[PDB]
This record gives C-alpha cells, structure tokens and sequence, in this order.
C-alpha cells in the first residue's frame, strides 16, 4: 500500500520532470538555430558592407589625385 | 596586356575577349558579390586615377609607329 502509493506518485513526479527537461531542450535547440540564423545574416551584412567599402574607395580614386 | 604586344588590328580580338570577361562576370555575379565589371576594367586599364587608359595609349602608340607609316588606304574598298 505505501509502496503502491509511492510508485504512482513516482510516475507523476517523473513525468513532470520529463516535461521540464524536454522544454529545456527546446530552448537549447532554439539557441542553436538562432545562432546559425544570425551567423548567416552577419555574413550577408559583412558581404554587402565590404562591397560598399571597396566601391567607395573606387569612387574616391576617380575624384582624387595619385601619389 | 595581349593587346599591348600586338598591332592595331588585334583590337578586334581584345574586344571579343573583354566581352567574354564581361559574360564571365555576369555568370559569377549570380552567386558571388564582385566589384562592378566597369570598375574592374578601368582599374586593369589604369583608367581610374588617370584620364586615358592603357588601350587608348596603345592605340596611339600603334598609330604613330605602325599604322601611319606602314599602311596604304584603298578608297574603293575603304
């Protein structure tokens, strides 16, 4: 009786735990995919910025004198 | 560089070769971010910080040393 009772309570206790640990894993996964998604945007921003930098250096060279 | 080592008649080849380079640029630009083709060309032609490119200068060089003194005009065929 005290054992049967403890076992029923253990199932409930472990399910709750499984629910929490499961959520902690969804947070961890978001963090990863969010990290990757931001890595792509940063690279894209870096790509465009670099091109704009080069373009400005080019235009300046057309409007200025040389050494 | 090829044009600078040939006579004036080789300018037609230069133009065709440049057009192939322009096409190559277009094909590559679909996946990569490259300097504008015109910017690339002017830099190679040394026509960015200078008024006359290498092509123009070589055209004149050839006129002076080859075309004027060595060529005969045929008015009927032009």
């Amino acid at each position: 009786d005290p054992v049967q009772r403890e076992i029923h309570q253990d199932w409930a206790n472990r399910e709750y735990i499984e629910i929490i640990t499961s959520s902690i894993k969804k947070i961890a996964d978001f963090l990863n995919s969010f990290d990757m998604s931001c890595r792509s945007r940063l690279a894209t921003l870096n790509e465009k910025l670099t091109a704009l930098e080069r373009r400005i250096e080019y235009i300046e060279a057309r409007v200025t004198k040389g050494e | 560089g090829r044009f600078e080592s040939e006579d004036l008649t080789s300018i037609v080849e230069l133009d065709g070769l440049l057009e192939i380079n322009r096409m190559t640029h277009k094909l590559l630009s679909r996946y990569l971010t490259l300097d504008g083709f015109d910017a690339m060309f002017r830099e190679a032609n040394h026509n960015v910080s200078a008024p006359y490119g290498r092509i123009t200068l070589h055209v004149f060089w050839e006129l002076n040393y080859d075309f004027l003194p060595n060529y005969c005009y045929n008015g009927s065929t032009n």
